C-alpha cells in the first residue's frame, strides 16, 4: 500500500545520496556524512531533515520531514511530515531540526566524516519514518554500506536491539535526551 | 509519521 | 621549574572550563563536551586546540596549543605551543587542528554530550602536553570529575594502560 | 611540548 511504497522511496533516497569526492589535504564539507551543519545554517525547501515534533500531550518524537520554508523573524521552519498523511505540516524552532547529510562519506577516503563505534546517534528505525536513540555498532567499511546500530529498546533485558542496518542518510547527531 |  | 609551571597552567585551564548550564528545552552547544564543532568552524585567537605538528625529523604528534590567527587567504591557522620551550609558531591546515571543548558537559543534566564508554578518543596523557589514542573507560559522574581512559600502550601485554584520569578540556574525538 |  502507501506505506510500502514510501519505504521503497526512502530506501531509494538513501541509495542515490551522492558520495563526497574531496581532493588531497582537505576537510569534508558540512553535511558530508557525520560532519555537522555550518553554525548558522538554514536548510533549503525540499531538503530532508530530522524534525522534533511535540505532540499535543507533550510527547516528543524526532521524525523524517521535508523543509517547506524558514523565517529569520521567528527563527522557525515549516516542515512536512514525509508520510504526507492527513495534516503533514509543522511549524517549529530551528533547534528542533537537524538537516540530513547531503553526501555519503566514503569510508576509504573520509573516515573522519563517519560516526564511530559506540557513538550515541539518532537513527531512523527500519521500516519507520521516526528517529530514535542508538549506539553505533559499526561504521560502513565500503562506500555503499549502512551503519550497523544498536537501538535503545527496553523490550530486551539489556536494553538494546540486535545490530540493525541504517543508511548514512538516516543517521544524525543525537540531539535527544534519555 | 510511521512509528515503531 | 618549567615543568611544574607547565603542569600548573595545564591543570588550571582544565578547571576553569565553564560548565554548560541550560534550561529546559536547551540543547548543549557545539564544543560543549563531546559535541563536535560546526562544519566550517574556525577557532578564535586565544582558543585552545589539539594540533597535529610534524617535528623537524618528521615525527607526528597532537600537541596542546593555542590559536594565534587564521588566514582566509590560505585557509591556515597559526598556533602557539602552550609550552614556553615550544618556540615555533606552526602553520597548519584545518585538518591538523581540533578545537578543544569550550564547556564541560554536566553528567547530571546533559549526559548525551559526554563520550560513551569504549569510544575511541584523543586524550592528553598525564604529565605531558600531547594527545594520544585512548578508549573511554568511564565518563565523569559529577561535573567536577575527569574522564577515566585506557590509553593504547604497547608496553602492556593487552595493549592498554590502566585507567588514567583526563579532564573534559583534554578529550576530543579520534580521528 | 612535553611528550610521552
Amino acid at each position: 500500500g502507501r506505506r510500502g511504497v514510501l519505504m521503497t522511496l526512502l530506501q531509494q533516497s538513501a541509495m542515490t545520496l551522492p558520495l563526497w569526492i574531496g581532493k588531497p589535504g582537505d576537510k569534508p564539507p558540512p553535511l558530508c556524512g557525520a560532519i555537522p551543519a555550518s553554525g548558522d545554517y538554514v536548510a533549503r525547501p525540499g531538503d530532508k531533515v530530522a524534525a522534533r515534533v511535540k505532540a499535543v500531550d507533550g510527547d516528543e518524537q524526532w521524525i523524517l520531514a521535508e523543509v517547506v520554508s524558514y523565517s529569520h523573524a521567528t527563527n522557525k521552519y515549516e516542515v512536512d511530515d514525509i508520510d504526507e498523511e492527513g495534516k503533514e505540516r509543522h511549524t517549529l524552532s530551528r533547534r528542533r531540526v537537524i538537516p540530513l547529510p547531503q553526501w555519503k562519506a566514503n569510508p576509504e577516503t573520509d573516515p573522519e566524516a563517519l560516526f564511530q563505534k559506540e557513538q550515541l546517534v539518532l537513527a531512523l528505525y527500519p521500516q519507520t519514518t521516526c528517529f530514535y536513540r542508538a549506539l553505533i555498532h559499526a561504521p560502513p567499511q565500503r562506500p555503499q554500506d549502512d551503519y550497523s546500530v544498536l537501538f535503545e529498546d527496553t523490550s530486551y533485558a539489556d536494553g538494546y536491539s540486535p545490530p540493525l542496518n541504517v543508511a548514512q542518510r538516516y543517521v544524525v547527531a543525537c540531539k535527544e535526551p534519555k | 509519521a510511521a512509528t515503531k
